[PDB]
């Protein structure tokens, strides 16, 4: 949430986007695919010279149909594929205990633990 | 009943997808700027690290919610300049390249009527507000891709390569899956046209009379406010002690003494943070299943066409067009529905020479005089022959059946 | 992992050491020191409890999802775009993993395609004829009829097609000739 101003470690490649003040990643104006969140349309990955770089998600490519009125397409061909799903359907089932954790083997404090309600029945 | 006329509707559907993402920040907000107050703080262990680990694990999922409802193009479609859709008229939602900000004119409706220094009275105790990821001109831009992929391909690029095929066909194919044989359309093609664009018509003007639907969509951000409101409030509270100002406490009594009073104020600010982050997980559950219903919505009713009943619309269904609006997402329906009905006689089957013909499609009526066999959604008379019926038996078994005598056009031919 | 290491802290007591509280000091003044640590540590329990409870909701919910995707892509076929993997389904695999289970997805996707020019109908005899099912097709010299999602060319007759009306009604209409095979076996 700094505007560049104040710093306190700086040395070059300083770059201003809406998400802040960003420090030490290179700035290109060749759009790619988001790797690395950074926010505002900003993103940033490690692709080739050896430095970090920044830049603007690209949506990917962009095509035109050749849309007519009378004109069609049909296909020739078809081809089979497999895809592959994950889905949870349960964790790690735990359980807990009121003395053992709270008091440990103690006498007295479960004597004082008493005093309070049903809180960990 | 047999109906004989048809109406096209186009009904809306409001969704909300995603909410702000806040952040806090123990030291600088239940502490201020104190030593004392840290070195306190210090003595419970852990809370805090976690409560800002569960904050940005809800933020981390409002960044993906928008990403799993409309990421779902993998290409960009352009509308071509030809502007011949056999009647229809989609200039009220197509993008418009006249302003920087490239929306179509609802898109532009549906933001102006959502009205949304506070940032920096949280600025005062360390909450912040973090953007998200894919700004509004990229959700504009995949609405545009996905409403241009409908006009010019059907629904065949949901589902692999894109197919162009002229509109007229399109519709065609689609009454086709809704029990209406095809003829109908081309016999009215302008009457659809005409109701088609009535309908869009109609939409704007609803919307541009102080509609009251939207509010569904306004009513989270206005919880949201007020929760944080409430907290910021809660700072000006003494909790028991002799008073809240943290610096005050230390200026009139010795270290010793005003480190109960500093106890029972880190209680109180602490104890009100955990009941602030617990309301946002239980929010973020309902958000997050209406953000999964609409993803749902937008892959079956927009992508294709759905036989589920009352699921895209109020009737039977034709197609859908997004729409994306403040933090949230608009669909419109089309829907077919018929609209006059008239009285028939019917009868299950016919016996003309000893053997029963059951109609192989549609239904048996008769207006008083003759019989017909029509399609069941639309009534079209058509002479009773061997092509529309196969036999079954001899009529000795069905309830209902009547005499009656069956063309057979062969025997006209070879006479 | 962060309930078990939270017992190590102070809470504003002398010691974390529950015993070194009751081996220096007589109850009376050790009863006050020992609501300090009981207050903490049952705090501490109440929030572990609130988000396990929490996410077992949600865990909840995508199991139910998992049911349904079984019952569906699996015992049958399902027509819902997008629900049993891309493309056009055909059938599921399921494969158990710890804690989660895998779903194959087996789906078929058009792979080439080519150009061809289409009219709605066409007009023989003063009347129109439109496809029983498919669609016209032609490649500039010849008219053929084909099924929607593959290339199977067929000549045009009147056991494959169906006729309404008169043509000029017809926005693209063209005109053409119709087979009639009865025709050629009637001499
Ligand atoms: C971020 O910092 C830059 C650097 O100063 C700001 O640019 C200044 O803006 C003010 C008011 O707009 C002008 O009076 C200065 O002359 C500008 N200086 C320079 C070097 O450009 C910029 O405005 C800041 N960002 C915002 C949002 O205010
Ligand atoms: C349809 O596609 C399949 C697969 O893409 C084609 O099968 C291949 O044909 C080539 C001949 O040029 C062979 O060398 C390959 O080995 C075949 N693939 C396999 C997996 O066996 C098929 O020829 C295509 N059909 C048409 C009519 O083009
Ligand atoms: C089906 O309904 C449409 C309208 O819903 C009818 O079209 C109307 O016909 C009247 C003639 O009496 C005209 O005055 C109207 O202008 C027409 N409406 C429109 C929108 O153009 C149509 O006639 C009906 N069909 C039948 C068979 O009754
Ligand atoms: C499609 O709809 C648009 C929107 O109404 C039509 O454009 C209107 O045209 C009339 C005159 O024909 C003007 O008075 C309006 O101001 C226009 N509105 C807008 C928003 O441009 C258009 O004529 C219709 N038909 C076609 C073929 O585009
Ligand atoms: C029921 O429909 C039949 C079929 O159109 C009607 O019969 C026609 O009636 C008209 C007017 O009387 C005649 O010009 C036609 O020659 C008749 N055709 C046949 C095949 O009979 C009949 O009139 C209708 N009945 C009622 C009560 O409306
Ligand atoms: C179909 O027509 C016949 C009439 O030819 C109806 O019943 C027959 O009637 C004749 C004399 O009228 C009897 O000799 C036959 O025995 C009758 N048939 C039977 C099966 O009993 C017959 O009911 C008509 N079918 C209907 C009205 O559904
Ligand atoms: C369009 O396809 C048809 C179907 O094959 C072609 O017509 C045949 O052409 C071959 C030689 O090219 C002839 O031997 C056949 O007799 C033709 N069949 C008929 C029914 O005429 C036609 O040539 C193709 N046209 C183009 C421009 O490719
Ligand atoms: C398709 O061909 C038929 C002829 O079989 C055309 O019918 C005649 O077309 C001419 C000129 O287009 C008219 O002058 C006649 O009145 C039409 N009817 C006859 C001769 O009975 C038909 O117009 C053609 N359709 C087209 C070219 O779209
Ligand atoms: C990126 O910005 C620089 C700075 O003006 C400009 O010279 C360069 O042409 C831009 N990149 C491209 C690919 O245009
Ligand atoms: C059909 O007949 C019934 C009884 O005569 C009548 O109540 C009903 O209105 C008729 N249907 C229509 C569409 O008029
Ligand atoms: C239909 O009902 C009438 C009386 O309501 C009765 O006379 C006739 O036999 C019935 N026909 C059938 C097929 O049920
Ligand atoms: C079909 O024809 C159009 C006409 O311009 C062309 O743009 C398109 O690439 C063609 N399709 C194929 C698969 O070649
Ligand atoms: C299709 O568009 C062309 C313009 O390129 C026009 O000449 C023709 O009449 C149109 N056909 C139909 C059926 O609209």
């Amino acid at each position: 949430d700094v505007n560049c101003w104040r710093v306190y470690s700086t040395g070059s490649n300083v770059f201003q986007t809406r998400a802040g003040c960003l420090i030490g990643a290179e700035h290109v104006n060749n759009s790619y695919e988001c790797d690395i969140p950074i926010g505002a349309g900003i993103c940033a990955s490690y692709q080739t010279s050896q430095s970090i770089i920044a830049y603007t998600m690209s949506l990917g490519a962009e095509n035109s149909v050749a849309y007519s009125n009378n004109s069609i397409a049909i296909p020739t061909n078809f081809t089979i594929s497999v895809t592959t799903e994950i889905l949870p359907v349960s964790m790690t089932k735990t359980s807990v205990d009121c003395t053992m954790y709270i008091c440990g083997d103690s006498t007295e404090c479960s004597n004082l633990l008493l005093q309070y309600g049903s809180f960990c029945t | 009943a047999i109906p004989t006329n048809f109406t096209i509707s186009v009904t809306t559907e409001i969704l909300p997808v995603s909410m702000t993402k806040t952040s806090v920040d123990c030291t600088m907000y239940i502490c201020g700027d104190s030593t004392e107050c840290s070195n306190l703080l210090l003595q419970y262990g852990s809370f805090c690290t976690q409560l800002n680990r569960a904050l940005t694990g809800i933020a981390v999922e409002q960044d993906k919610n928008t990403q799993e409802v409309f990421a779902q193009v993998k290409q960009i479609y352009k509308t071509p300049p030809i502007k011949d859709f056999g009647g229809f008229n989609f200039s009220q939602i197509l993008p418009d390249p006249s302003k920087p900000s490239k929306r179509s004119f609802i898109e532009d409706l549906l933001f102006n009527k959502v009205t949304l220094d506070l940032i920096c009275a949280q600025k005062f105790n360390g909450l912040t507000v973090l953007p998200p990821l894919l700004t509004d001109e990229m959700i504009a831009q995949y609405t545009s891709a996905l409403l241009a992929g409908t006009i010019t391909s059907g629904w065949t690029f949901g589902a692999g390569a894109a197919l162009q095929i002229p509109f007229a066909m399109q519709m065609a194919y689609r009454f086709n899956g809704i029990g209406v044989t095809q003829n109908v359309l081309y016999e009215n093609q302008k009457l659809i046209a005409n109701q088609f664009n009535s309908a869009i018509g109609k939409i704007q003007d609803s919307l541009s009379s102080t509609a009251s639907a939207l509010g569904k969509l306004q009513d989270v951000v206005n919880q949201n406010a007020q929760a944080l409101n409430t907290l910021v409030k809660q700072l000006s509270s003494n909790f028991g002690a002799i008073s809240s100002v943290l610096n005050d406490i230390l200026s009139r009594l010795d270290p010793p003494e005003a480190e109960v009073q500093i106890d029972r104020l880190i209680t109180g600010r602490l104890q009100s943070l955990q009941t602030y982050v617990t309301q946002q997980l239980i929010r973020a559950a309902e958000i997050r299943a209406s953000a999964n219903l609409a993803a749902t919505k937008m892959s079956e009713c927009v992508l294709g066409q759905s036989k589920r009943v009352d699921f895209c619309g109020k009737g039977y269904h034709l197609m859908s067009f997004p729409q994306s609006a403040p933090h949230g997402v608009v669909f419109l329906h089309v829907t077919y529905v018929p609209a006059q009905e008239k009285n028939f006689t019917t009868a299950p089957a016919i016996c003309h020479d000893g053997k029963a013909h059951f109609p192989r499609e549609g239904v048996f009526v008769s207006n008083g005089t003759h019989w017909f066999v029509t399609q069941r959604n639309f009534y079209e008379p058509q002479i009773i022959t061997t092509d529309n019926t196969f036999v079954s038996g001899n009529c000795d078994v069905v309830i209902g059946i009547v005499n009656n005598t069956v063309y057979d056009p062969l025997q006209p031919e070879l006479d």
